[PDB]
RNA sequence: GGGUUCUAACUCAGGUAUAACAAUACCGAGGACAAUGUAUGGUGGGUAGUUUGACUGGGGCGGUCU
RNA sequence: AAUUCCUUGUCAGGUAAGUUCUGACCUGCACGAAUGGCAUAAUGAUGGCAGCGCUGUCUCCAGCAGAGACUCAGUGAAAUCGAAAUCGCAGUGAAGAUGCUGUGUACCCGCGGCUAGACGGAAAGACCCCGUGAACCUUUACUACAGCUUUACAUUGAAC
RNA sequence: UUUAUUAAAAACACAGCACUCUGCAAACACGAAAGUGGACGUAUAGGGUGUGAUGCCUGCCCGGUGCUGGAAGGUUAAUU
RNA sequence: GAAGUGGCAAAUACCAUGCUUCCAGGAAAAGCUUCUAAGCGCUAUAAACGAAUCGUACCCUAAACCGA
RNA sequence: GGCUCAAACUAGGAGCCGAAGCUGCGGAUUUGAAACUUGUUUUCAAGUGGUAGGGGAGCGUUGUGUAAGCCUGUGAAGGUGUGUCGUAAGGCAUGCUGGAGGUAUCACAAGAGCGAAUGCUGACGUGAGUAACGAUAAUGCGAGUGAAAAGCUCGCACGCCGGAAGAUCAAGGGUUCCAGUCCAACGUUAAUCGGGGCUGGGUGAGUCGACCCCUAAGGCGAGGCCGAAAGGCGUAGUCG
RNA sequence: CCACUGUCGUUGAAAAGCCAGGGGAUGACUUGUGGAUAGGGGUGAAAGGCUAAUCAAACUCGGUGAUAGCUGGUUCUCCC
RNA sequence: GUCAAGUAAUGAAGCGCACAUGGUGGAUGCCUUGGCAGUCAGAGGCGAUGAAAGACGUGACAGCCUGCGAUAAGCUUCGGGGAGGCGGCAAUAUCCUGUGAUCCGGAGAUUUCUGAAUGGGGAAACCCACUUACCAUAAGGUAGGUAUCUUGAAGAAGCGAACGAGGGGAAGUGAAACAUCUCAGUACCCUUAGGAAAAGACAUCAAAUGAGAUUCCCCAAGUAGCGGCGAGCGAACGGGGAGAAGCCGAUUAAUGCUAAUGUAGAAGAACAGCGUGGGAAAGCUGACCGUAGUAGGUGAUAGUCCUGUAUUCGAAACAUUAGCGUUAACAUAUUAAGUAGGGCGGGACACGAGAAAUCCUGUCUGAAGAUGGGGGGACCAUCCUCCAAGGCUAAAUACUCCUGACUGACCGAUAGUGAACCAGUACCGUGAGGGAAAGGCGAAAAGAACCCCUGUGAGGGGAGUGAAAUAGAACCUGAAACCGUGUGCGUACAAGCAGUAGGAGCCUCAAUUUAUUGGGGUGACUGCGUACCUUUUGUAUAAUGGGUCAGCGACUUAUAUUCUGUAGCAAGGUUAACCGUUUAGGGGAGCCGUAGGGAAACCGAGUCUUAAUAGGGCGUAG
């Protein structure tokens, strides 16, 4: 049956992505926190 | 301990031992239930007890003949092997000298002996004045110590 | 100071393994099991040092019940006889001399027998 | 000690000009009202925080509690 | 009666026989008129009852086909599991015993079946009670608050 | 139409009916406000509530609690 | 190293963004064609030369995606 | 079991069995009492079942000092046997293994002792060589290659789909595509085969799509409005 | 597109399916792509449904080692 | 010899126990490249000259890591250094190097694209431009410019530890419920600095002989108070210290001298013989250095073998710290009215409206102005004290993303960072986010030429190396669970926690002048005998928990307080913070004891109550 990951990669990059995360404070908080942690993936 | 914060898994139903942290003491890599902190060793010992204890050290010092009076130790050289002479010819090559007002090359020349240590009578402790094979004291720092205690 | 439990364990579960050999199965490979063996032998064995003095006595009686009847006289009598002779042998050299040596038993009978 | 009238505060989610929104100017309509701040009475499960005893031949019901 | 406890009410119809059904009575525990009343063609994978057809639903199961099961070769799980040299019975006993008493029976070990017991597995019983536990919901419980509203002062003035 | 994943229904909705609110910067709703939806609509409209095609219809009670109107009197805040 | 043209049938594709009816009344903007404003190139005829960059394999009712 | 002048019952008598009770023998220990008197010695008396719990005495382990010591390649720690000593915790010696450390004694400090917590991690059992091997569309044989062929290739025959189980895409994926080579792992079996490993290759546009021009919903939004701050809204626009 | 009945399956081929039947099938229809509404909030032809296999208040992190008169566990030895 | 009756022994499909020898597994021990907690100092930022963080490239060589940026493991120069070298896994090839390489330190050059990202846009690492100058003639190339805001060309933006200041501000919890209250002005959100910040010079306290800003520490003191007077909350005065400072420019940024530092470096003592051993640093014998003797290595443990250590020391260049000088930016009040005070509502004061001073202010008001005003805890009088409504000000105090040196009764691979290892990785999740596992041959690869079996596989056996190969790469040691093989004994007529007390037989070692004892293995047969933990009145319980093993896993730490022991002093005992060339010595502030009674004043071996001098209460070695 239908499941809950149904990929699209304008919607992902549209949600989730680097200019989305950048576009708010609580975003950029986001990607601060990444960094601090270290993550080799910031954004998806 | 890193991380830890969510529930492992819901509380029934799952047929395991019911679980808070992954970092509970009782898991591997947990916390220490009762992790130690840096703490303070040193205690209060009484005036009145120091002094009579190093009263004490000193008269045993005596009783045993671990204790050597001279006149002066002075080295007139910053150099190692007339300390050892020095100290052969007072037959105690291990001993702690003991003089009020150090020489800054009697200092050098004792710094390389290895069971020989020189202090100043201000600067003398139990656990020093106990842990060498003799003491080899000046009259001067003998009427300091009368003095001090 | 860490302290690691490992040697001092290792050896603590040995002894108990050690006390475990002949066991069956996991009584004498596995520590939980062996334990409780070796702790139920203990107390077998505690009981048996008291048991075994009851049971040598019915043995020994049981011999001299014999041989007084092979010489005409119940345990019963017979014991009161030795009592009233006052002969004190006791009932381990009694069943001994009994088993091994007749003709002295049937001596000691007929001591007992003279005496009732 | 209440009304009535006025306009100049204030209001316009009216017209005209300013490109558009808004502001501004004027006109028009209202107008010391409305509205808002502080204080205050009412209302207020719309929303919160909680309480809602114990004994007891299981509990509730009844009874009891000094 | 989707409503009636007594209750399978009573009487009629249907069956050989009907606590259901249909009609009627009214003694409505405890119907009733827009929390609508009484009907109503059409409609409904809606509820009840009755027939024809049809049948392996059944009397009462038989035979047959395929896929497993079974045997061989290859691969190779699972829950469970204190340890087991793990029988019946009548007793006993923390009160329903493979394990205790007495007794009876029983050579050692598989495989195919089977599910009477191992108070079998599975899920720290949801029932029930307890805890000065939780939550969410209700209200004419309490105490607040938002909102709505009253008046005083301010913004706020003039004349009669 | 509905309880995705044990309930598809007699439940919800429905066209239709009634009550009630609302004169427009509407009532009402989101929002702290600005700004919005209602609606570039305007009482034959829009909101809330109940009922639920249709046919025949829809009795009595305003004591309670709401709602609407009234204000003679009683009581009554801040303030003074 | 051949043939390659006649009949019949026939789409839901095309004519057709058409036509006819209905009410529940049916995107926008640009390209495109014209008109002028401030201000101070355009239309034909050709000839030559150009048209960048990215994608392009393969699965896709699936063993390649979403379901460990 | 079996029992009848009992192996039943009543009334008496004498023997004997029978407990971790009592006695005997040896040993330990608590308290108290007496004396060489901090175990220095001998005794004596009364004691010594024990959960919750109180009191007393110790064992071992890691680490610090003692220790620039002492032990140790003539073999440390650890492992694994054996012998021996103590009331116990445990100590000591030693064979084998091991191959570089250990630590007397007395103090001192604890990450100081594990069988349970449906404890935590790893390893490995039992179930059990049991169930299953994922659509009942289906396979047979001959050749080939190969260590080996039911499964690969080729051939003949058979069967299945055919509004698909054929073909083209979008989305998503990202090399899976093609060739050669390999068969450990992966593939629910084998595999010479593969979407597996390894090495190479392969995607060619003015016209197909994107980009680009344009805008929808909806975003963002010089100025502007609003809001403790953060921010919210909104015009022109700018994206989409 | 849906999900009424039954068998099967229930350590499944599958954390909701298969098979055989069943309903709607020009409409209040189904479906692609993009967008909007966010947690006491949303959305709801209303089942407390749904809001990423999570819903009478999502998820993640943090307050936080919440609290737990409750349950479990609590590791060497000997003597009184 | 027949028959009859009776009675042994032998059996093993398999299984048990012990021992021997392996497999698996990876404990233990040793080890460390990594962590953890601090001390003494330094520093406290980076960025429009484009940061943090990335993407994509870059090599003789395929990937990853590291460095670097189309000048791409690098280019120039200035110093150091002196023989090797072209980063690691990780070697190979071509080569470079005394014409001074590699390497180290200072400076410079280059520095793709993304990202504040800044020419516009955007699904980050992409798409699309405009414009100036020049060059080209074609469809371009080179060098620039073009965001927004603030201030009048200069700045800003963004990022990043903790500590500061400020704007908002929970709840769980505690009160054995809960609402005041607590938690707590905490968590968290938001804003914004500096090396610190803030505060700071009296419109402050005190009531003493008065003192003299701020901050921090020890006391005062868990006192006075506050408080559903509950749970709790909790000062100040003053004393002792650290540090001291007062001003009206105690500002900021450059530049230039002088000094010092730092950023590479240099030299640097002294051991031999013999024996063992694979190897000597260890043993025996005898020497030497020491301003250098407990450093890390080296084939076992080294003052004399190496690197080091003690000691002495270097700088072309750049940074930093100070002192000086100078510049250019900003600042430079002149004594303070919408102020003090007041009404209402709140907040902060230890203080919850209280008899509530004092501070702050949303709302409404509103002085005096030195012949005046503020405070002294309602308020009034007197007395003391001090002048708000202008601004500033070092130190002593807070901290650690970092740099250097040093330290540890800190860990040692389930520990210590989550991370010793290509870890914030794999993996999981739409996402925010969650989040592992995983170290060790040997001294040196000497990492096993060659031969044999096998499919040119895997794996092994020889040969060889090595001290050692059950050290052979899954490699130190190599436990247990678990699973084999071998040997000995037992076991196929017998009912149950599997042992125990006895006990025959057999097997095996030793003695012993020779089948008897002793040791070991097994255990026919007899008696007895229902696991452990937990929880209970009571459990074989058919009540709980555990499949097993290994490893880990639970009464701590800090402070206060009371009692006990012990030690020192003793009617006295003891200092704290601090200072200290630091366990000492100094520091007597304070605390406890030495007297109690009473609400208190007050009195005191007494005192309280009372009219009472009575009675009665409480009182009469630390
Ligand atoms: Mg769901
Ligand atoms: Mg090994």
């Amino acid at each position: 049956m239908k499941r809950t990951f149904q990929p699209s990669v304008i919607k992902r990059k549209r949600t989730h992505g680097f200019r989305a995360r950048m576009a708010t404070k609580k975003g950029r908080q986001v990607l601060a926190r990444r960094r601090a942690k270290g993550r080799h993936r910031l954004t998806v | 301990v890193s991380g830890g914060g969510i529930k492992p898994w819901r509380q029934k139903g799952t047929g395991r031992a019911r679980a808070g942290s992954i970092r509970s003491p009782i898991w591997r890599g947990g916390g220490r239930a009762f992790a130690a902190k840096p703490q303070d060793w040193s205690q209060k010992v009484n005036r009145k007890m120091y002094r009579g204890a190093m009263q004490c050290i000193l008269a045993e010092l005596i009783r045993q003949e671990r204790l050597i009076l001279v006149e002066e130790l002075t080295i007139s050289a910053p150099k190692t092997k007339e300390l050892i002479a020095k100290l052969s010819e007072l037959n105690a090559p291990r001993a702690l000298i003991i003089t009020k007002e150090v020489d800054e090359n009697l200092y050098l020349a004792a710094r390389n002996i290895p069971h020989v240590n020189v202090l100043d009578t201000s600067e003398v402790d139990p656990v020093s004045l106990i842990a060498f094979d003799k003491v080899i004291m000046s009259v001067e720092a003998a009427k300091q110590f009368e003095e001090a205690l | 100071a860490r302290v690691k439990r490992g040697v001092q364990a290792n050896r603590r579960h040995k002894k108990i393994l050690k006390r475990a050999k002949g066991y069956y199965g996991a009584r004498s490979r596995v520590y939980r099991v062996a334990v409780q063996a070796v702790t139920k032998a203990g107390q077998y064995a505690y009981r048996d040092r008291r048991n075994k003095k009851r049971t040598f006595r019915r043995l020994w009686i049981a011999r001299i019940n014999a041989g007084a009847r092979l010489n005409g006289l119940s345990y019963s009598r017979f014991i009161n006889g030795m009592k009233k002779a006052n002969i004190t042998i006791d009932r381990r050299v009694l069943a001994d001399i009994a088993m091994h040596d007749a003709a002295t038993f049937g001596a000691l009978v007929e001591k007992a027998k003279a005496e009732l």
